[PDB]
C-alpha cells in the first residue's frame, strides 16, 4: 500500500545502492524526500 | 504462470515462469525480451534484492507477482 518496493528501485536509480537505500527508506518512515536527502547527505 | 517486472521508464514486462526458476533464469529472459544483460539487472522484491542462484519461490514469489528493475 506504502509504495516500498517502487520507492526502493526509485531511489536505487538516483545512484544508490540497494543497503542504503532500504535503510534510508527505514529512517525516513517511507518519506522519499527524507530518504533521498539522507542519501545526499551522507553519500560516501 | 505469469509475474510482472516494472521498470523505471514505467514499463511493465511479463513473463512466463515457473516457481522453480531461479533469478538468473528471471534475469535472462528480461534479456531476450527487452536486450537488457543479466549483470545489468538488479531485481526487488517485497524489500529484498533477489539472488541470482535462488529461485522465485525461495522468495515466496507467486503467481501475477510484481518485480521491480533498476539498471546499473
Amino acid at each position: 500500500l506504502e509504495n516500498v518496493d517502487a520507492k526502493i528501485a526509485k531511489l536505487m536509480g538516483e545512484g544508490y545502492a540497494f543497503e542504503e537505500v532500504k535503510r534510508a527508506l527505514e529512517i525516513a518512515q517511507n518519506n522519499v524526500e527524507v530518504a533521498r536527502s539522507i542519501l545526499r547527505e551522507f553519500a560516501f | 504462470m505469469q509475474i510482472f517486472v516494472k521498470t523505471l521508464t514505467g514499463k511493465t514486462i511479463t513473463l512466463e515462469v515457473e516457481p522453480s526458476d531461479t533469478i538468473e533464469n528471471v534475469k535472462a529472459k528480461i534479456q531476450d525480451k527487452e536486450g537488457i544483460p543479466p549483470d545489468q539487472q538488479r531485481l526487488i522484491f517485497a524489500g529484498k534484492q533477489l539472488e541470482d542462484g535462488r529461485t522465485l519461490s525461495d522468495y515466496n514469489i507467486q503467481k501475477e507477482s510484481t518485480l521491480h528493475l533498476v539498471l546499473r
